[PDB]
Formats: structure tokens, C-alpha cells, sequence
RNA sequence: CCGACUUACCAACCCGAUGCAAACUGCGAAUACCGGAGAAUGUUAUCACGGGAGACACACGGCGGGUGCUAACGUCCGUC
RNA sequence: UCCUCCUAAAGAGUAACGGAGGAGCACGAAGGUUGGCUAAUCCUGGUCGGACAUCAGGAGGUUAGUGCAAUGGCAUAAGCCAGCUUGACUGCGAGCGUGACGGCGCGAGCAGGUGCGAAAGCAGGUCAUAGUGAUCCGGUGGUUCUGAAUGGAAGGGCCAUC
RNA sequence: UGCCUGGCGGCCGUAGCGCGGUGGUCCCACCUGACCCCAUGCCGAACUCAGAAGUGAAACGCCGUAGCGCCGAUGGUAGUGUGGGGUCUCCCCAUGCGAGAGUAGGGAACUGCCAGGCA
RNA sequence: CGCGGGGUUGAGCAGCCUGGUAGCUCGUCGGGCUCAUAACCCGAAGAUCGUCGGUUCAAAUCCGGCCCCCGCAACCA
């Protein structure tokens, strides 16, 4: 390096809101606390489940009180 | 043309002179180089003036 | 008509027509008129004798011009003294060696290539010949 | 590439060396060992030679390779070159910058007799 | 570092069975990554080209490099000198933190996750990413930002072929399709 | 350039204006007598047989020479 | 628009091989560097090889890339 | 939007073949020219200094060429 | 008037109201030295971003570059960055090139004092050739050289310069 | 003496590209680490320091192969000096010099001074 | 194509005088006034500064090329 010229570099400990401690170094200097990192991320099911909106068939037949 | 003269007087007490030309538009300060004094024959400082 | 579209410079030389000629040999086709005497040749004279060419089979066969003009000829205009310039670029002629093919024409038979050759040799200021392909 | 673009950085000082008639001291640098060279003037046939890979100088020093190394290989041409008649030559640099182990291969050269 | 002797332990094994090589140093591994925003227009706003560079430093703790135009190229009004982007190059332990930080917290973040595409390759083995935007590091807390300023990140690996680069980068589980 | 006016303010400003106003007045005379010269100058000086007639006054616009106008520095 | 033309410059080569010249004796009156400066010979500012010691021109070709060298034989 | 299609049409870079150039050269003479050694020949034919000049309107013919119309007993150069 | 190419006939030179382009500058760094560096142009991959901005890999090889027109050059770079600096020195100069002359050009080395470099060394401006005008008359500065009886002085000379 | 490697040259494509194979005891390269001697318009990537755990993958060296690059006859052709001639804007004869391109082919170097390791 | 001039909104003209600002008069469009047109009052529209290039941080202005139009000239015995 090059003598005090780059943001400061330290470890910091981020969690994440389903546990998931790591131990990695940020230039940040304050801890933090995010949604779901790749280490449970819904990477299988996010994808799967996202196709729900579409089809009115079901919708007219619901209806279908009559 | 726009590059006129002007010369170094010598600051080693005697009356010698460098010539040369210098851009007046850019340069607006004096120049100051050592330059060889022969009446003394020793490198002084060579200020500017007309 | 023939010129360059392109030229690095507007006047030339005159310069002088020395040696045989390098397009000795029918390459493309399989007839062609191949030069015999020697003297610049217009530019006029090149489409003036390929309309004979393109007439005389009709449609049959391709032809091709293997001479391009490239030389522009200049010419003081009339009742003008001599000196105070050059002259003007009228028109381009093409230099011609003894022995430099002009056209060949392919796919015809060849008792009607000789017959388009001869109405095309017509229209040209220098002596020509009949040659025909080789193996060599 | 590091090798053609040193060799490179080496060929300006290199001729002008030969051009002035000059008898060189040329080292050449290895992570491993250290040689240097005394070379005659046409460039072809060399006089004195001595580098960290002989087994005259390998078992005196702890580790070939190194400042303490290059130190050493350098009272050992200075004092071979005098044993034959030679005191002035021209460090060439070869195109290592003259900054570390090639430094204190220099002035150990330069203090112990030969003059350049 | 942790992705380091992660890579060292584990990933020599498995490219070597899946590979059949013969030697350690054969085995593709990750040299530098290259990370550069160009931000196009500095001649109207000279002080958003530093604004730029704090965002690549703050992502990336490194100084960045202000890459200037090669050609006076007359389509967008440049000309020889001017600077036109920002760049950093991560190499050893800072280039490992910075992949292991990206692809555990950073790629999960964009909007609409997909996985990155197989066929971004160069032939060579190198990897090449978008990001669209850089909210999604940690590293920006919605204060100083007014574009939406992204990355362009080149993961340059010693991969001699394309498919030993798609399987050095799948061994570490990246999102792939 | 500093050219002292004796006086008061006001008679700075009243001779000031009118010597302004009388050299942009003296460039107008320059300027017409000039133009004029030029016309004829450019009509002949080409003439086959009448050339030599322009150059009596290709030397006159040569002594006319109005004088440097600089920017005033009020804007 | 033409006949605009300078002054010749009387370049080319001097003293030819075999000449025995003196010390400081121009051998090539050079524009860019075709002769390159090779033993006893130097190079001006203006790239005209210049004996450095008398003795006997030689021209011959060496080098990498073929170039033409002028040397001097100390006789 | 996507280009969804279609082109009888044009077409750069490249590949193979054929040409041209005073202001093109990855090649290249004959002559000419500079320097050295050697005989024969030539009333020094060579150089330098000094006294006296004349001359600076050239013409044609062969060869190499500009301009001209590869016209002129035309015009401008090089060499005999 | 000066510079570059061709005509110019392979040493130098060589004309026309022959064919083509430029000059009447720029630069206290665009000079010196030391250390480092190497292009154009297309192919693949990516946020805006597209034929072309920035990034990564490969092919290519100087087809780029040179403050300014052309030719000759340049990788040891004469092309691109960075540190320190003023040799863009004073007196000379063996020996040459080219001029009818006036003059113009190249220059190793010697003496005095510097600069860069560890040192060998390089430096008397810039990759080179254009960017320029004689004499007379007069101006400014220095200098016991002279000073019309003598001491001064005016005025001449000499050196730098307009 | 023999082989391999390293440095400095001679010589400069018959000597360089491309394809296949091969070498780690010594040597060379990659390589581990870096507070520090030093460095990055950012980055120990480059420069530099301390040392050896591993490999010969990359590079390099070496060997084999003609697919390129490269060299290249003999004969003829073009040109031309001197002397003659023609139907003379172009040529021919005597004689001296004699290319360029192309063809048959050659061809993937040779060598010197030191210093190591194994013979 | 030998010497000058200009090309700017629909028409005729300033702005080019030493680079930052596209304007004036009439005209076109929509309202109001009027029995209706004209005049008159209110509001807005439109122009790649002839066209391609170069220094420029910027051009219309400065420079170069190309086209169009408007004036002179192309001699005597
Ligand atoms: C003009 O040249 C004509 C010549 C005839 S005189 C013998 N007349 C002159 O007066
Ligand atoms: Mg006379
Ligand atoms: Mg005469
Ligand atoms: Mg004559
Ligand atoms: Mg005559
Ligand atoms: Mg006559
Ligand atoms: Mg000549
Ligand atoms: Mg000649
Ligand atoms: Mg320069
Ligand atoms: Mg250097
Ligand atoms: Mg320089
Ligand atoms: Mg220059
Ligand atoms: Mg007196
Ligand atoms: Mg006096």
C-alpha cells in the first residue's frame, strides 16, 4: 500500500437477520444487519415461486357461484 | 512577433547581460536562472530586466 | 468511359513508350485481341470498341478489358501563345506495348469471337492480333 | 516477458561501454546467486570471474542471495582483478537497477581496491 | 485469506479429479480482479469524475486510478487526456476479501435475482460482470449518492480454455444458470 | 494610459465624451473617404488600358491611415 | 500557383572508402541518419559524420537490422 | 418493440489471379564519380602567384529530358 | 527572400510563366541529465454505451508518434511519463564542407566555473533541414583606450545590445 | 576430454514463426511472505527485500517435423558503354557488362571466452 | 471559373467589428372588438445562422473546402 491514502480497512463482524455471522473486513466501521446473503438465499425456491400472477380461468370459475 | 526581448541583468554587481526572449502573455513574472558571469568568472544569479 | 475515380496527383508526364509489353499472355478468357504495334490509346477508343464487342455476341459470354487509360493528357486551348502554365486535362489514354492483350472474351464459339474481334479492331488506332489460350 | 524487456533496459549503457573502449564489470542478478565478471574491452573474452554459486564461496556464507552475499562476491573479483593487473573498470548494471544486492555487490567492489 | 485457503484446500482437489492434471501449478486460478465505472461525461461536471472514484474506493478500499481518453475520438466530444473513468485492480488478500464480500452479500442484493450468465467469457478463460447500479454493496448509505453509478468487474484468472474457466468459478459456488 | 484632464468631475466627464465623440467621427470621415478610394481602386488597377489610373490613390488610401481605436474599459 | 524551389544542399558522402583522411574531416553531409556513426567517428547536430582520428574510411554493414556503420582504421 | 420475416440491389477488410506510376520500392545494372598501386606515352599537358585581356545575344546535329500536338529551322536544361 | 519533393539522366550541381506543398514561428519547458515506459488497427466479454469513450484477454507489429509542409530518420528510441536542474555557459578551437565575394555550416579537444548520475559519462539549446535581412546614421550600459596648451569634460574607439 | 545449464560476444532470418515431444541432482523459471532496504498516477502485478515448502503447468532450453517466412542457381529476357545501320515519336548489327521476376533446388543455424553440475 | 459581394425565421434586413444573448419590420395561426371585412388590442408559433470540416472550454462570428445567387473583366495595332 501506499501510505494512508485509501479508505480505512478493518474486520468488521455482518450478520444477517437469519444469523450468519462472517468475519470480514469493511470500510465501513459499523456493524450491519441485511436481508438473507447467498448462504440461504431462496437462490432454488425464489425463482419457483415467483411465476404466481396469470390466469383468469380460475378466477372466472371461483366466481362461478351461480 | 508576440515573443519579444528582454535581457538577464547580472546580480553580481557588475553591468552583464544574457539576452533572450520571453511570451509576456503567460509568463508575467521574471525569469531567474544562474547563468556564468565572465567578470567575475563565477555562476551567479541572473535576474531579468529592460 | 474509363478514368480513375482517384488520382494523387491532377497532371503527368509525357513521358515515353519504350520496351514489349507484361500482359503477354490470355489469362481470363479463352480469345483475345492482343496488340501489335505500339502508340497511347484513348479512352474513347476502349468503349467504342467494347459496344462492337458487346454487339456482335448479342449477349453470349463475358469479355474483359484488361488495359485501363490511368494517364491524363493535357491541351492548350486555342489561340493561346505558348508557356505562362501547363496545359488542361482533356482526356486519358492508355499506353500500349507491342504485345499487350486487350480484351478476351470467353464462351463463345470461336469462328464468332474472331468475327467480333476483327469489328472491334476496327476502332482502335493501333495494329492488333488474334491469340488464343494456352497451356504453357 | 522480464527477461527481453531487461535485456532491453540493458543495451544503451551496454553500448556505449563499448563504444569508449572500456573494460566492464558486468553482474547479473538471480533470486538464488549472484555473479559477477570482468570482461575485456572487445566484449568477447572475459579475465576475472567469481560468482555465489562457486564452492569457494558457497559454504562461507550462510545463504547465497543476498545483501551479506552480494558483499562477499564482491572482495572476491576486486581482489582477483588485482591479482591481475587490473584497476579500472565500468560497473554494468545489466539492467538491474543499482538499488539492492547489486548496490552492495558494487561497494564492496569498489572500497576493496578496484576503481571505478 | 478465508475464500484463499478455502480455494487452496479444497478447489486444487476438485478441478484436479475433475481434470485430471498432473501437477499443483496446472490447476486455473483467480490473478487479479479489475473493477471500473466509465463515467462518460466528466467535461460537463469535472467534480463528478471525483465522485465516481469515492464510490469505487468506498466499494473497494483502494485508491482508484482515473483512466483518461487514449484517442481524440470526435463522436462524444473528447479529446486526448481527459479523464474518462475510474479503475481498481485487486490483487492477493484484497482481491480475495473483495470476492468472497461480493459474491456473499452483494450479488444477492439486485432487484430481480437471476444468476449471472454461463457465456460471459472472452474465450480465455476470464470472467466478465455488470451490476447496474452500486447501492447494492454495503458500502453506500444513500447520503452523498445522486446517480446510480455502476461497476464493471473483470475477474482475470490464469485459465488456459473456457470450460476450465467455467469450472474454476463454478467450484466456488457462484450463481450461475 | 493616463492623460490628466484639468478640472472638476464633471469636467472630466463633458471633455472625455466629446473627445470620444469627435475620434468616433473622425473614424466615420476616415472611414468614408476611404471607402470610396477603394471603390475606384478596385474598379481599375485591372484595366487593360486604363490601368494606371488606380495607382494615384492605391498611394492616397496609403496616407489616410485612421488612427488605433482601443476598447474602452467601462463595459 | 508553382515554381517556388530552394537552394540545393550539397548532402552526400564527402570522402569515400579508402580515403585517408585527417582528424575532424566531414565524411557525410547527412539530413536524417542513414550512415550511422560507428569506430573513431561522431555524430553532429546536424548528422554529419565527422572523423574523430586520422586514418582510412570504412563503410560496412552490422547490426540486428542491417544498418550501414563508418568506421576508421587507426593507420 | 423485437427485426418478425424477404432482397432480383450495393458493398469494405481479407484470399487467388492480371495490369500502371516523375513526386511508389520488401529488388537493381551499364556508365559516370571519388581514392590507392602499377608500366608505357604525352615539347608540364597539373597547381600556385603575378601583368594584359576578351566574353556573359549563341546555332545546328546525336543521346537523356521538361513544355508543345512525342508539331515547328519552336522553347528551356544535361553531355558530346 | 527562405524551406521540402519531382523534372535531375544511381557523386555534387543543373533551366522554363514546368508539376506539388510550406515559412516571416513556438518553447523557462516542448532545453540538460537520470530512472522508467512502447503504438495504430481490428476480434471476443460488460451498467448505461451505440460503428467507435473506459475495462480484461488475444492477433498485429510501428501500418502509430514527432509543436507546424515535405523528404531523410528514429526501438539504444529522436515517440510517452516522472525527480533534480539551467551547458538556451564565458575565451578559444586542430580540421573540414559550401560559397565569385559578403558570408553560412559541422566540429574532437584545451582553460575557467556549473548541472544531472553511485559511476563510466552526457550537456556550448530543441530528430535535421524553413522562422530572415549587409552598410550608414543614431540610442542605452560598461571601459582611463584617446582627451587638439595642461587638469578635467564634450566627442571618438572598444565590448554587450536596440 | 564428453553432455547439460548460466553469463558476455561474433554473426545476423539457410539463423525467424507454426506443429509434436522432452528436461528439474546442479542451473533457470515459476513460487511463499513482506512490518522492513525500495514501489505502484491504484495494485509487491512491475521494481525491491527475506528465504525454500512445491511444481516443470507457463516461460526457457533441447530434439523432431516444411505448413509459412528466408536463401537461390544454370539458361533465356530487359537494359546499357563504344563503334556502325534502318523503313529513325522506335529499333537492328559487332562487341564488353549483364539484371528483375520465375524455375530446379537449399533449408528448420554455425562459432568463440569464462564459470558450475554430472561424466 | 479571372477578381469582389452575400446565403440568417414566409419577404426584405441587423446581428459577424474582435467568441458566450437568434433579433427588428411586414406576414402566417388562435382569441377580442364589429351587423361583417379591414384597421386596431391580446397570445403564441418557426430558424441545422447556405453545406461539410479545423482549431476551440465553448463558433454563426475566426480559418479552409464545396454549392447557389448578385456585380466587374477577358487589351491596342
Ligand atoms: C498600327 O499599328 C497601324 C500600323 C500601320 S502604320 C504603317 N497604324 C498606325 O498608325
Ligand atoms: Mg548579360
Ligand atoms: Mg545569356
Ligand atoms: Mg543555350
Ligand atoms: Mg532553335
Ligand atoms: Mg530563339
Ligand atoms: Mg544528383
Ligand atoms: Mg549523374
Ligand atoms: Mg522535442
Ligand atoms: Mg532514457
Ligand atoms: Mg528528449
Ligand atoms: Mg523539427
Ligand atoms: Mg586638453
Ligand atoms: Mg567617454
Amino acid at each position: 500500500m501506499k501510505k494512508d491514502i485509501h479508505p480505512k480497512y478493518e474486520e468488521i463482524t455482518a450478520s444477517c437477520s437469519c444469523g450468519n455471522v462472517m468475519k470480514i473486513r469493511s470500510t465501513v466501521g459499523h456493524d450491519l444487519n441485511l436481508d438473507v446473503c447467498s448462504k440461504c438465499h431462496p437462490f432454488f425456491t425464489g425463482k419457483q415461486r415467483d411465476v404466481a400472477t396469470g390466469g383468469r380461468v380460475d378466477r372466472f370459475n371461483k366466481r362461478f357461484n351461480i | 512577433g508576440i515573443r519579444e526581448k528582454i535581457k538577464l541583468v547580472s546580480s553580481a554587481g557588475t553591468g552583464h547581460f544574457y539576452t533572450t526572449t520571453k511570451n509576456k502573455r503567460t509568463k508575467p513574472e521574471k525569469l531567474e536562472l544562474k547563468k556564468f558571469d565572465p567578470v567575475v568568472r563565477q555562476h551567479v544569479i541572473y535576474k531579468e530586466a529592460k | 468511359m474509363l478514368q480513375p475515380k482517384r488520382t494523387k496527383f491532377r497532371k503527368m508526364h509525357k513521358g515515353r513508350n519504350r520496351g514489349l509489353a507484361q500482359g503477354t499472355d490470355v489469362s481470363f478468357g479463352s480469345f483475345g485481341l492482343k496488340a501489335v504495334g505500339r502508340g497511347r490509346l484513348t479512352a474513347r477508343q476502349i468503349e467504342a470498341a467494347r459496344r462492337a464487342m458487346t454487339r456482335a455476341v448479342k449477349r453470349q459470354g463475358k469479355i474483359w478489358i484488361r488495359v485501363f487509360p490511368d494517364k491524363p493528357i493535357t491541351e492548350k486551348p486555342l489561340a493561346v501563345r505558348m508557356g505562362k502554365g501547363k496545359g488542361n486535362v482533356e482526356y486519358w489514354v492508355a499506353l500500349i506495348q507491342p504485345g499487350k492483350v486487350l480484351y478476351e472474351m470467353d464462351g463463345v464459339p470461336e469462328e464468332l469471337a474472331r468475327e467480333a474481334f476483327k469489328l472491334a479492331a476496327a476502332k482502335l488506332p493501333i495494329k492488333t492480333t488474334f491469340v488464343t489460350k494456352t497451356v504453357m | 516477458d522480464k527477461k527481453s524487456a531487461r535485456i532491453r533496459r540493458a543495451t544503451r549503457a551496454r553500448r556505449k561501454l563499448q563504444e569508449l573502449g572500456a573494460t566492464r564489470l558486468v553482474v547479473h542478478r538471480t533470486p538464488r546467486h549472484i555473479y559477477a565478471q570482468v570482461i575485456a574491452p572487445n566484449g568477447s573474452e572475459v579475465l576475472v570471474a567469481a560468482s555465489t554459486v562457486e564452492k569457494a564461496i558457497a559454504e562461507q556464507l550462510k545463504y547465497t542471495g543476498n545483501k551479506d552475499a552480494a558483499a562477499a562476491v564482491g572482495k572476491a573479483v576486486a581482489e582477483r582483478a588485482l591479482e591481475k593487473g587490473i584497476k579500472d573498470v565500468s560497473f554494468d548494471r545489466s539492467g538491474f537497477q543499482y538499488h539492492g544486492r547489486v548496490q552492495a555487490l558494487a561497494d564492496a567492489a569498489r572500497e576493496a581496491g578496484l576503481q571505478f | 485469506a478465508k475464500l484463499h485457503d478455502y480455494y487452496k484446500d479444497e478447489v486444487v482437489k476438485k478441478l484436479m479429479t475433475e481434470f485430471n492434471y498432473n501437477s499443483v501449478m496446472q490447476v486455473p486460478r483467480v490473478e487479479k480482479i479489475t473493477l471500473n465505472m466509465g463515467v462518460g461525461e466528466a467535461i460537463a461536471d469535472k467534480k463528478l469524475l471525483d465522485n465516481a472514484a469515492a464510490d469505487l474506493a468506498a466499494i473497494s478500499g483502494q485508491k482508484p486510478l482515473i483512466t483518461k481518453a487514449r484517442k481524440s475520438v470526435a463522436g462524444f466530444k473528447i479529446r486526448q487526456g481527459y479523464p474518462i473513468g475510474c479503475k481498481v485492480t485487486l490483487r492477493g488478500e484484497r482481491m480475495w476479501e473483495f470476492f468472497e464480500r461480493l459474491i456473499t452479500i452483494a450479488v444477492p442484493r439486485i432487484r430481480d435475482f437471476r444468476g449471472l450468465s454461463a457465456k460471459s467469457f472472452d474465450g480465455r478463460g476470464n470472467y466478465s460482470m455488470g451490476v447496474r447500479e452500486q447501492i447494492i454493496f454495503p458500502e453506500i448509505d444513500y447520503d452523498k449518492v445522486d446517480r446510480v453509478r455502476g461497476l464493471d468487474i473483470t475477474i482475470t484468472t490464469t485459465a488456459k480454455s473456457d470450460e476450465e474457466g467455467r469450472a474454476l468459478l463454478a467450484a466456488f459456488d457462484f450463481p450461475f444458470r | 494610459e493616463l492623460r490628466v484632464y484639468p478640472g472638476n468631475y464633471d469636467e472630466y466627464m463633458t471633455a472625455a465624451t466629446q473627445a470620444r465623440e469627435r475620434l468616433l467621427a473622425d473614424n466615420a470621415k476616415k472611414k468614408a473617404q476611404i471607402a470610396e478610394l477603394q471603390s475606384f481602386v478596385s474598379r481599375f488597377s485591372a484595366n487593360a488600358s486604363k490601368s494606371r489610373q488606380a495607382t494615384s490613390r492605391a498611394r492616397q488610401i496609403d496616407k489616410i491611415k485612421l488612427e488605433e481605436v482601443k476598447a474602452s474599459s467601462r463595459q | 500557383r508553382n515554381g517556388r524551389d530552394s537552394e540545393a544542399k550539397r548532402l552526400g558522402v564527402k570522402r569515400f572508402g579508402g580515403e585517408s583522411v585527417l582528424a575532424g574531416s566531414i565524411i557525410v553531409r547527412q539530413r536524417g541518419t542513414k550512415f550511422h556513426a560507428g569506430a573513431n567517428v561522431g555524430c553532429g547536430r546536424d548528422h554529419t559524420l565527422f572523423a574523430k582520428a586520422d586514418g582510412k574510411v570504412k563503410f560496412e554493414v552490422k547490426g540486428p537490422k542491417n544498418r550501414k556503420f563508418i568506421s576508421i582504421e587507426a593507420e
